DNA sequence: GCCTCGCAGCCGTCCAACCAACTCAA
DNA sequence: GAGTTGGTTGGACGGCTGCGAGGC
């Protein structure tokens, strides 16, 4: 077979399903990386940075050769190779191959499709089947290191920052950590505080619950970026030892998603 | 006393509208140099030349232009007893008059003659030359029209019982006419017997009694055929005085050489007296049809005399850059180029240029014209359009040059000359042609037609449209295709200026009218346009003007009537085949009918007179062996066979063919001046007999037959079917083949062995030859034709091996692209080449075109997309070989985005039709171009002439400069008329091309070729065309900058393989 | 009280139908 | 004066955001 091939079925498939099921459209454009550590899916909503790392452990199969490829999600500007996952696409879905074959940087990706039929056997799909050549060249920047504060919120209170967010650049956004574990954010009008502490609605778990900063976002787009993605509960992970600080949010539903978003001023 | 009929054209003139630009005024102050002049002058109309000064009427010994006219205003110039002799006469045409003997009373023609016209009659004028030179008229008197009405019907409509009766019937109805335009009219003006005739339609049609009535005018006649019994049916009254005299005279024709010789009683002809003379000749004659005969031998044309002519126009309104409309009185002709050769040499003998205002020739042109042997330009001056036009209509009358020619003549030149003679100066132009007066000489509409009397005219435009194919028929592109001469021009708009400038700038525009004139001369004298006309004028028995400007139902409708009498009849007065397209490398053998159409019509006997409707018309045949049945239109026909009666129309066609055939064997072994009237000769009879089958499928056209027409596309249809059902079965096997064709043995190629049918259309099949070689196709080709030809079909069909292919693309029904085994490409209802692209996409589709023909990689690779579904070349990689067909696009797109490109590659321009203020829709590229000249480069703008642009790539400065508000006097993603630029610019700031606009009209070009490769499906061809194209991303500019002070690191391109791989590491361990 | 479910409105993308514009003859 | 093409108007399909309010 192919040198490099991944395969999801069963148990493996409906975790991936579950993934995509509260992403809904929010990735059918975007680009697939593909490496020995997994697929990684990266996408820009309202120019934001938005990402969904799908590790190796998560395929039926998963093997790897030669460089890292990269494919943009769109086949012939129509088709996406992401579109299997969308909640009701394909109802009867049983496996999925990708095969990726050739050599660098010259490299196809074939999407292959099988469905449930009668006593349960499994038919190729044959007519949904999409081909993808890899970047000839690409770039793309990524997150790397470990967050300076990690802060846990529930459906709740992460919806409750969301709405204290500022509407506008009209009027910026603090966040901010203070003495004894007061996590609070804030703009001209609206605030809400919880007590963080180390690893009841009030309370937040968190893993450097030490670190006190305070830290602004003056072109807030994350409650349009957030909900869009339909975060229910996640991670808020500073990056603060950097000359443009950023926070990133990663969803601790079903999805994995996250976004990352570039802070003000320090 | 004069002349017996007044002269209508002018030989005296003392009063006229004085027109003239006020520019010729060039002592005027800068005021009152705009307009025209226009208002009525008490002088002789006057001509200047080379100092001298004449009046434009006057004939004497110091004219400015040659004279062929013996007569002027009546007055005779001839020499002190000029009398020629005249034995053999050339005829070129005939004119048809009506001449009263009261009005040619005074006139001393003898008795025989005024009982042709007593108390009127119908005259036929041979125009023509002697072997001398000299112009010559002779009248043919006792020439009546006639008609038949059926008796039976006339003698129980009318009660009529002795022919006298009819007489006096028709007399009658002509008397009690509206207006009594008919006056005077009794039985006299008629006379009718009784004879035995059968109606040409139908097989039953018994013989049955008619009145032939005979008449002395075709104003009577068209008249009798519609007022006078509409309900009884009539024959023949549609039939010229002209047609009469041709068909009545055995062997006479309407263009050729005649004799004069004694009559029936020793009759002589009778030569006119100079004051009786009708037309413009040297000697005129009455004579009777037996004192003519035909002169067999002489062959060679006569010292007839063309003019090749061209006007120059100038506008004179609000806006001198519009295009000029004769009834306007400001907007004149300002110069007429004439030249004036002899058509029988071809030798140029007069340059004559008619010029408003002063006018000097370059000194560079006169020597140009004396290098090359040509006569010294004579340039006539006048001071007003009525003069200039004046003398040219006085040159036309008094030399009377028998052809005319020019380019657009028709459609332009003559329209409006005779729109200013007509609505703007009065003048009556109906004694300007060949007759002294009452003659014809009218334009009309369909682009146009005309008709002068005794006059040919041929506009070279019609003669080349016809016979070359060409991207443009300007006179410009016509010269460098066909001549292969690289002339000079002078724009519309150019004129106005050098019309100012003065009387050497006028003569610029002098030099550019005559040589314009020339090159039409080369045109005539390569093409030689009147000996084919003339060859057509002689088979098809009808004279050169209905040639030209009649139809071709004339021509059979004549040919057809001259049989018709002859044998006794009188003419009453009125899937499977589709291609599955792709592409083929094995070889294709195209097998054609020679001239289907008309040998499906003499192979089944059909005509009006050998058709039935009805089966007990035939219940005295046997089927099969004395006629055919055939089901045509849902209706039951019958056609009886040749043994049983002969088709007319199958007559005409074998006799014709005949003809054809015994010319053609004489070609090569004739002189190379007779070659040429042979090869004339042959073509005259190719196209009258291809117009047959049409003939008789006009409704409402001359002696129309659906039936036959039905019939013959129906047994076509069949014969195809037939044809195609006999390949198939005869040799689906190679040792079939092989067992008719014994050389297919040396032809067998790899792979299996096949032959089908892959295509027909109307008289022609392909049959692809699979597992053959193309070698010997065409030699087995040749025998397979003529086994077929005489297994399924009776002689004269016969199927013709016409080509091999090698490699074949059959786009579409009447499309397709190959390439014949004698190595030549072939196209077919496909343009490679289009008018609106920059070359860069011409040159680049033509290179995609010839490399799937000419690399055999890319061949075999493309014929092997027909072996799946367009739709399932979408999910797998396509085959070995085409990757260098794609090589093409990825370098067509490379060259879009390289920097150092000639931007000229790909421009497109388009011309300011009007004032940009005055259009309705803004974004229309060029206009783009004109407001970013005169505002963002603060440039004169080009004044309603063509711009030059290109289409540039979004980006900052362009996204500003947009807001062009100084138009009065969308912005996140421009449109493609706000991305033009100007090429100059677009070369000096090294502006970056738009690769989406030429990249897209590129494979849309592309796409409308290789759609037959992918199942006709446009969306699938450009998609699998796109993904040859190596794609790219990266993030923008500003974007990587933030992200990149934000600690994100760089995975992709930039970067070694594990510094790529530990940094996803990175990235999967933060994202968890 | 508050999580989540459906309806009603807005937007982008798309195919279709239509229009005004060249090009030409001096 | 008849064929092509870049732009405008229009309705429909599909998917998302915001409001109201049913079930727990
Ligand atoms: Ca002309
Ligand atoms: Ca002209």
């Amino acid at each position: 077979g192919a040198p490099c091939q991944v395969v999801l079925q069963g148990a493996e498939l409906n975790g991936i399903l579950q993934a995509f099921a509260p992403l809904r459209t929010s990735l059918l454009d975007s680009l697939l990386v593909m490496g020995d550590r997994g697929i990684l899916i990266h996408n820009t909503i309202f120019g934001e940075q938005v990402f969904l790392p799908l590790e190796h452990s998560q395929f039926s199969r998963y093997r790897w050769r030669g460089p890292t490829a990269a494919f943009l999600s769109l086949v012939d500007q129509k088709r996406s190779l992401l579109s299997v996952f969308r909640a009701n696409q394909y109802p009867d879905l049983r496996r999925v191959e990708l095969a990726i074959t050739g050599q660098a940087p010259f490299r196809t990706l074939v999407q292959r499709i099988w469905t449930t039929t009668s006593d349960g056997e499994a038919v190729e799909l044959a007519s949904e089947t999409l081909m993808k050549r890899e970047l000839t060249s690409f770039v793309v920047l990524v997150p790397q290191g470990t967050p300076d504060v990690q802060l846990r919120l529930t459906r709740p209170q992460l919806t409750k920052v969301l709405n204290a967010t500022g509407a506008d650049s009209a009027t910026p956004t603090t966040f901010e950590l203070g003495v004894n574990g007061k996590f609070s954010v804030f703009t001209t009008s609206t605030c809400v505080t919880f007590a963080a502490r180390e690893e009841n609605a009030k309370t937040v778990y968190g893993e450097n619950t030490h670190r006190t900063f305070s830290v602004v976002v003056d072109d807030c787009s994350m409650r349009a970026v957030l909900r869009r993605l339909q975060v229910g509960g996640g991670t808020l992970k500073f990056f603060l030892t950097t000359p443009v600080p950023s926070l990133c949010v990663t969803a601790t539903g079903p999805n994995a998603v996250s976004a990352v978003f570039l802070l003000k001023p320090q | 006393t004069g002349p017996t009929q007044r002269h209508t054209y002018y030989s005296e003139c003392d009063e006229f509208r004085f027109i003239a630009p006020r520019v010729l005024d060039e002592d005027a102050p800068p005021e009152k140099r705009a307009g025209v002049h226009d208002g009525h002058l008490k002088r002789a109309p006057k001509v200047y030349c080379g100092g001298d000064e004449r009046d434009v009427l006057r004939v004497g010994s110091g004219g400015f232009w040659p004279r062929r006219s013996r007569l002027w205003g009546g007055v005779d110039h001839a020499p002190a007893g000029f009398n020629p002799t005249v034995t053999v006469f050339h005829v070129y045409d005939i004119l048809e008059n009506v001449e009263h003997a009261y009005g040619m009373r005074a006139a001393q023609f003898h008795a025989r003659f005024m009982d042709a016209i007593t108390p009127t009659g119908t005259v036929i004028t041979l125009l023509g030359l002697t072997p001398e030179g000299h112009r010559v008229a002779v009248h043919v008197y006792g020439t009546r029209q006639y008609f038949y009405m059926n008796k039976e019907e006339v003698d129980r409509h009318l009660q009529c019982r002795a022919p006298r009766d009819l007489c006096e019937r028709m007399a009658a109805a002509l008397r009690e006419s509206p207006g009594a335009s008919f006056r005077g009219i009794s039985a006299d003006h008629f006379e009718a017997e009784v004879v035995e005739r059968t109606d040409v339609y139908y097989y039953e049609t018994r013989p049955a009694l008619f009145y032939r009535v005979y008449v002395r005018s075709g104003r009577v006649l068209s008249y009798l055929c519609d007022n006078f019994c509409p309900a009884i049916k009539k024959y023949e009254g549609g039939v010229d005085a002209t047609t009469r005299f041709i068909l009545d005279n055995p062997g006479f024709v309407t263009f050729g050489w005649y004799r004069l010789k004694p009559g029936r009683n020793n009759t002589l002809a009778q030569p006119r007296a100079p004051m009786a003379f009708g037309t413009s000749s040297d000697v005129e004659f009455n004579c009777t049809a037996d004192n003519l005969a035909i002169e067999g031998g002489m062959s060679d044309l006569p010292a007839y005399k063309l003019m090749c002519f061209d006007i120059e126009c100038k506008a004179g309104g609000e806006d001198e850059l519009a295009f000029p409309v004769a009834g306007h009185p400001e907007d004149l002709v300002i110069q007429i180029s004439c030249l004036l050769y002899d058509l029988s040499t071809t030798a140029l003998e007069h340059v004559l240029l008619f010029s408003l205002g002063s006018c000097d020739l370059p000194e560079s042109h006169l020597n140009e014209l004396a290098a090359r042997g040509l006569p010294t330009p004579v340039v006539l001056e006048f001071d007003s359009e009525f003069e200039m036009l004046l003398a040219f209509m006085t040159l036309v009358k008094q030399y009377g040059p028998e052809f005319v020619t020019g380019y657009n003549i028709i459609n332009f030149d003559w329209p409006f000359l005779l729109a200013k003679l007509t609505d703007i100066y009065k003048v009556p132009l109906d004694g300007y042609g060949r007759m002294n007066g009452r003659g014809v000489f009218r334009v009309w509409d369909i682009r146009s037609k005309i008709k002068v009397n005794g006059m040919v005219n041929i506009d070279m435009y019609g003669i080349i449209t016809d016979k070359i194919k060409l991207s443009s028929y300007k006179l410009n592109a016509v010269a460098e295709a066909v001549l292969k001469d690289k002339k000079k021009d002078l724009s519309y708009r150019d004129i106005p200026a050098y019309y100012a400038a003065g009387p050497a700038q006028r003569g610029v525009i002098g030099e550019y009218c005559i040589q314009d004139s020339l090159l039409v001369g080369q045109l005539f004298f390569k093409f030689l346009p009147h000996l084919e006309l003339s060859a057509v004028a002689r088979l098809a028995g009808i004279n050169i003007t209905r040639t030209i400007y009649d139809g071709q139902q004339i021509r059979v409708f004549t040919c057809l009537l001259r049989l018709a009498d002859q044998k006794g009849f009188i003419l009453p007065d009125t899937r499977v085949l589709d291609p599955t397209s792709g592409f083929h490398v094995n070889p294709v053998v195209v097998f054609d009918f020679a001239s289907l159409y008309p040998s499906i019509i003499q192979a089944h006997n059909l005509c009006f007179s050998t058709l039935s409707l009805r089966a007990d018309a035939v219940a005295h045949l046997e089927a099969g062996k004395d006629y055919l049945e055939i089901e045509v239109g849902g209706r039951r026909l019958f056609f009886v066979k040749a043994h049983v009666r002969e088709s007319l129309l199958s007559i005409l066609l074998r006799d014709w063919l005949a003809m054809r055939k015994q010319i053609r064997s004489r070609i090569p072994q004739s002189s190379p001046e007779e070659a040429v009237l042979l090869d004339k000769q042959q073509a005259a009879i190719k196209v009258v007999c291809n117009s047959v089958y049409g003939f008789t499928g006009v409704q409402h056209g001359l002696l129309p037959c659906l039936h036959v027409a039905a019939t013959v596309t129906t047994i076509g249809r069949e014969m195809l079917l037939a044809t195609r059902e006999y390949v198939h079965a005869r040799w689906a096997a190679f040792e079939q083949l092989l067992a008719d064709f014994p050389e297919a043995a040396d032809m067998r190629a790899p792979g299996p062995y096949s032959m089908r049918i892959i295509y027909g259309d109307t008289d022609s099949i392909f049959v692809l030859c699979r597992g053959l070689t193309a070698a010997g196709l065409t030699a087995v080709g040749d025998k397979m034709a003529s086994h077929i030809s005489r297994a399924l079909f009776l002689p004269p069909i016969k199927l013709e091996c016409e080509k091999t292919f090698t490699k074949l693309l059959l786009i579409a029904k009447k499309k397709y692209i190959g390439v014949i085994y004698g190595g030549k490409m072939l196209i077919k209802g496909v343009d490679l080449v289009r008018k609106n692209n920059c070359a860069f996409i011409n040159r680049t589709s033509r290179a995609l075109v010839d490399l799937l023909f000419y690399d055999d990689t890319v061949s075999g690779a493309a014929a092997a997309l027909a072996e799946r579904p367009a739709e399932e070349w979408l999910a797998r990689p396509l085959p070995e070989g085409l990757q260098a067909f794609g090589a093409v696009l990825v370098d067509a797109h490379r060259r879009i985005t390289d920097p150092e490109r000639d931007i000229q590659d790909f421009v497109l321009t388009a011309e300011l039709s009007r004032h940009p203020r005055a259009y309705t829709n803004k974004r229309l590229a060029h206009l783009t171009v004109y407001y970013k000249l005169m505002a963002r480069r603060a440039q004169v703008p080009s004044i309603k002439d063509r711009i030059p642009y290109v289409i540039v790539a979004q980006t900052r400065e362009v996204e500003e400069t947009v807001a062009r508000l100084a138009a009065l006097r969308k912005p996140r993603k421009l449109l493609v008329s706000e991305l033009a630029e100007d090429p100059a610019y677009a070369i000096a700031h090294g502006v970056a091309l738009n690769t989406d606009y030429y990249f897209s009209h590129l494979l849309g070009a592309a796409c409308v070729t290789f759609k037959a490769l992918f199942g006709n499906n446009a969306k699938i061809t450009e998609s699998l065309l796109k993904r040859f194209i190596p794609e790219v991303w990266h993030p923008p500019d500003d974007v990587a900058a933030r992200l990149r002070t934000a600690g994100f690191g760089a995975v992709g391109a930039g970067a070694t393989a594990e510094e790529t791989r530990r940094m996803l590491h990175r990235a999967f361990d933060t994202l968890a």
